[PDB]
């Protein structure tokens, strides 16, 4: 998650204090998931084998 | 004038119960939804169940837990590699 | 598809204002660039991240709701030229351009010509057509004749005149050509040329004796 | 970091244009996109076609039915063509980089625009039919009027020419101290009738009497002559 999150502790009574997120540092970027293509294309193949029988 | 999180503004009870304090805080989309020119929210559980905040020092990072049988009792291991759905395992331990 | 005013005028050494208009505003930001005369045009302003576009190059931009405007720096001395308008739409397919500006600055002084008349010498008179080298520049702005006489009095004549194209610190010129025969060259009197802009305005004789 | 133009610079009504720009010392031109644009006479800019690396094309809709854009693989040097539609369009027309500065990961939707940041040289185009003549090189003469320096008229001109654009240079490109040039007008004959003037200091000119380039402009007819 490339976001930067600041924390920020506000409380709401004693002891307890909630955690909300901060002010963002940083220009807004999506979360990622990376799979390799090569590596991806071969396991779904082996599987189709498998299924066919 | 790229918007998927949203500047709250709300009101909300401080240390003293007497007083109270307004405060921002950035919420994902979602997590929040409209009542009914300027846009209201409400957090989407609110409406259903109540609402407990997770522990700061927590770690919901998956470790290895082990189970064993009590006395008197063995769990019982498929060695067999292939091993069709269920069946007759020639391969115990 | 967008609006763009083209003629603003404003105070040197004060601030400015450019507009434009249109409904994509939300899909990519605003550009502008600047066309000085004979140039290819230069970032006005750009956008490295966000917020910080604008900024300290000077300039300065707001975008208030249908039109965005280009909240320039204190001093305009002499950075003076035509300004248009990018973006893109809100599918991103294709880019409109809407015309736009040029501003002018106030405060400057009037003509003042100083260029000496040319007249044709060898080479030409030999050939077939003597023609009339009748040129003049430095100017502004346009509109003044050259009145070219056939002895001490204009005539008026036949030949064609260049439309005023600044260059340079404004200064529009393009200058004025003639074009005659040497049967009315080296036939008719002495010929020489005038400039009548107002009040005061000299100019230069001709004559041949070049052998 | 540098860019020029090149290719053909007039064409009859009928058939296509072909204008090539080529871009080195650049350090990463693979990202970068690539674009043209054009300025009617009547001083209105406008916008042709984006073109990528990648092999994506998308031209003004306005002018689709004739500008088919391609990127050569190769080396950095694309092309731009227009088919029917060319009469009035003539004018001239630029070549700029598309500078796209990227944050954060692509394919997702994170390469916000610069816009133009480097332009080629400039080149014009007209359409007219007709042919070239060429120069005729010609000189205008000085004037002694004292020893002593003062006001100098130097004089290089020229009468007749087809293409719009114009080369001159003063010495060879030498010294550019006091260089002028002024546009012609069509002089209803068609062909256009520009001339050069410098004002270099004048005081006792002698062997350094300065050169004219003349350098012509559809046919090249470089005819460099000197004044007396
Ligand atoms: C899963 O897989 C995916 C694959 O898709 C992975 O995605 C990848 O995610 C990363 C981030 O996690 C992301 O990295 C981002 O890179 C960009 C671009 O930087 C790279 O390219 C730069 C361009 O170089 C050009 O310009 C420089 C400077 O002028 C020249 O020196 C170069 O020669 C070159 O010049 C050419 O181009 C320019 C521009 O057109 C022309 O002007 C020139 O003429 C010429 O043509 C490089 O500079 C840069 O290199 C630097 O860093 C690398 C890496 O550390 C390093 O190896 C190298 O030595 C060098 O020191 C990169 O190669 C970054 O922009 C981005 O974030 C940074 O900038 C952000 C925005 O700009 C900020 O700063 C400006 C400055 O003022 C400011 O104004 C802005 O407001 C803003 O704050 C900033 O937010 C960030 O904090 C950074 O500073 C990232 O670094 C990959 O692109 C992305 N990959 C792909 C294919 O999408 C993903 O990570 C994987 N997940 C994993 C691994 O688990
Ligand atoms: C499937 O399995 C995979 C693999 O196990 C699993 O992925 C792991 O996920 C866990 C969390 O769930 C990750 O653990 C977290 O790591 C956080 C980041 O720090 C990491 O990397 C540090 C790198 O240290 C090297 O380089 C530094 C300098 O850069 C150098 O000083 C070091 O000496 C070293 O060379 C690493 O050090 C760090 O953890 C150890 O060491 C540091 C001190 O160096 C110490 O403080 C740590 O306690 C620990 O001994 C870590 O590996 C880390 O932030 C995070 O929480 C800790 O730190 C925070 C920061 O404030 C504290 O608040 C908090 O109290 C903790 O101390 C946690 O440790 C783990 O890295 C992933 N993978 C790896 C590489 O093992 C997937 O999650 C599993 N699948 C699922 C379901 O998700
Ligand atoms: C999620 O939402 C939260 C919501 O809170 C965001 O947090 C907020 O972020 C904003 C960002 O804008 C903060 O606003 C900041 O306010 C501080 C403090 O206010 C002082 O300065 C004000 C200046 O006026 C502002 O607006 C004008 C409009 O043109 C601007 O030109 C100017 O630059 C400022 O932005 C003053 O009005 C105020 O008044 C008193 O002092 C004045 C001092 O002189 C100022 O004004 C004069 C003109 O009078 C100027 O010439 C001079 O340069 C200077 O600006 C005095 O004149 C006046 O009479 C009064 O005595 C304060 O001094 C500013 O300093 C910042 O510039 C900015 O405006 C919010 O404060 C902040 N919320 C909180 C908790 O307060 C959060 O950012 C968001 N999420 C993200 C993305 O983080
Ligand atoms: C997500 O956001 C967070 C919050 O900003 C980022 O956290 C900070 O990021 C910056 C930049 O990456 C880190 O780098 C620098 O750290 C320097 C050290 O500061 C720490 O130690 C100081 C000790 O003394 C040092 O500073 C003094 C001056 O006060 C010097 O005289 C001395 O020689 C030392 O250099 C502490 O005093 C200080 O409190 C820190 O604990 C900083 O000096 C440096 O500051 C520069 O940049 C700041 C903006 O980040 C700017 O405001 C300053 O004016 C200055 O230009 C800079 O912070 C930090 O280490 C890092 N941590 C913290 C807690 O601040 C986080 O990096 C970011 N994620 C990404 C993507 O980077
Ligand atoms: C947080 O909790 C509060 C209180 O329970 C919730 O209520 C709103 O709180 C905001 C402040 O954050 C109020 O807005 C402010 O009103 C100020 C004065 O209000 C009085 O006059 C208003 C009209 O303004 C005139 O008089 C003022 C006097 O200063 C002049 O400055 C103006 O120019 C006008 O002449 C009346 O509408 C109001 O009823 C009062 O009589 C005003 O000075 C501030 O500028 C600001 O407008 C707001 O009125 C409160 N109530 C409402 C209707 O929401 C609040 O909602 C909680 N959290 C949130 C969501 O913010
Ligand atoms: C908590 O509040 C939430 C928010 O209101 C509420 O969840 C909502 O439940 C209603 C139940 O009707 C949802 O309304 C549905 O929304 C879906 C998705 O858009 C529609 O497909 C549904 O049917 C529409 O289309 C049908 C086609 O045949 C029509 O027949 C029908 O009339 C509708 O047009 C229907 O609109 C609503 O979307 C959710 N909100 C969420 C989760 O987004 C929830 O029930 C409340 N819980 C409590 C306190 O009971
Ligand atoms: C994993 O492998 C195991 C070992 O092979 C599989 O177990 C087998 O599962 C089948 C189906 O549950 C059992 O019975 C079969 O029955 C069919 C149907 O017979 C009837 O119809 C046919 C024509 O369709 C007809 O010819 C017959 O006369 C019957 O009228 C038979 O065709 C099969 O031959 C077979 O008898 C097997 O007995 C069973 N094998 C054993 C004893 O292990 C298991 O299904 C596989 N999958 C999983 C998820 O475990
Ligand atoms: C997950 O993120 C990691 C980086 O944090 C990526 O790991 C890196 O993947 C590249 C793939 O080419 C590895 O490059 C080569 O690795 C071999 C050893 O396997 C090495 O001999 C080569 O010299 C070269 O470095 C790189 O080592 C590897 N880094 C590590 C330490 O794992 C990874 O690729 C990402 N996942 C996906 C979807 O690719």
């Amino acid at each position: 998650r490339p976001n930067n999150n600041t924390r920020k502790s506000i409380r709401i009574g004693p002891g307890q204090a909630f955690y909300a997120t901060g002010d963002i540092i940083g220009d807004i970027r999506q979360a990622h998931c990376n799979v390799s293509k090569a590596t991806w294309n071969e396991t779904l193949g082996k599987v189709v084998k498998q299924l066919r029988k | 004038i790229r918007g998927e999180l949203k500047n709250c503004s709300f009101n909300m009870t401080t240390e003293l119960r007497d007083k109270k304090q307004k405060v921002y805080s950035l919420f994902y989309r979602l997590d929040v939804v409209q009542i009914n020119s300027n846009k209201e929210y409400r957090l989407i559980n609110c409406n259903t169940s109540a609402i407990t905040q997770a522990c700061p020092k927590v770690s919901f990072e998956p470790i290895p837990i082990h189970y064993c049988a009590p006395a008197g009792f063995a769990i019982l291991k498929c060695k067999d590699k292939k091993f069709n759905g269920t069946g007759p395992c020639p391969s115990v331990s | 598809e967008l609006t763009q005013p083209p003629s603003v005028s404003v105070s040197p050494g004060q601030t400015a204002r450019i507009t434009c208009s249109g409904a994509p505003l939300t899909s990519r930001f605003t550009y502008w660039y600047r066309q000085k005369p004979g140039q290819a045009p230069v970032l006005i302003i750009s956008r490295s991240s966000q917020r910080s576009s604008g900024w300290s190059g000077r300039f300065s931009a707001s975008w208030s709701g249908t039109t965005v405007t280009l909240t320039i720096r204190g001093v305009q001395a002499d950075d003076e030229a035509d300004y248009y308008c990018q973006s893109s739409d809100t599918s991103d397919s294709y880019k409109m351009f809407g015309g736009g500006t040029k501003l002018t600055v106030l405060g400057q002084p009037a003509a003042a010509p100083s260029v000496t008349l040319f007249p044709p010498s060898s080479e030409e008179l030999q050939a077939n057509k003597a023609t009339l080298v009748c040129l003049i520049s430095d100017f502004y702005p346009g509109a003044v004749t050259v009145a070219w006489k056939a002895d001490s009095s204009p005539v008026k004549a036949g030949v064609e005149t260049t439309t005023p194209s600044k260059q340079s610190n404004n200064k529009y010129a393009a200058s004025s050509y003639l074009s005659l025969t040497p049967e009315q060259w080296k036939s008719h009197k002495s010929y020489s040329c005038q400039v009548t802009h107002e009040g005061s305005t000299v100019e230069k004789t001709v004559a041949p004796t070049e052998c | 970091v540098q860019l020029r133009e090149s290719g053909p610079g007039l064409v009859k009504p009928s058939e296509t244009l072909s204008l090539s720009c080529t871009v080195s010392q650049d350090s990463r031109p693979s990202d970068h996109s690539w674009t043209w644009v054009r300025q009617s006479p009547g001083k209105a800019l406008e916008w042709i076609g984006d073109i990528h690396y990648n092999g994506a094309t998308t031209y003004n809709p306005s002018l689709r039915s004739r500008v088919r854009i391609e990127l050569d693989q190769s080396i950095p040097r694309f092309s731009l063509k227009m088919t029917s539609m060319t009469a009035a369009d003539t004018g001239m027309y630029y070549c700029a980089r598309n500078a796209i500065r990227i944050y954060g990961v692509v394919a997702l939707g994170e390469w916000f625009h610069y816009g133009m940041d480097v332009w080629g040289q400039g080149t014009a185009v007209t359409v007219s039919s007709a042919s070239t003549k060429g120069p005729s090189v010609f000189p205008l003469a000085p004037s002694s009027k004292s020893t002593s320096g003062g006001t100098a008229a130097l004089g290089c001109l020229v009468k007749d020419y087809f293409p719009e654009p114009v080369t001159v240079s003063w010495n060879s490109g030498a010294l550019t101290s006091g260089v002028h040039t002024f546009p012609a007008v069509l002089q209803s004959s068609g062909l256009y009738s520009l001339s050069s003037v410098v004002t270099v200091p004048s005081s006792s000119l002698g062997t350094q009497t300065y050169i004219c380039n003349v350098n012509h402009k559809p046919s090249n007819t470089k005819v460099d002559k000197r004044v007396e």
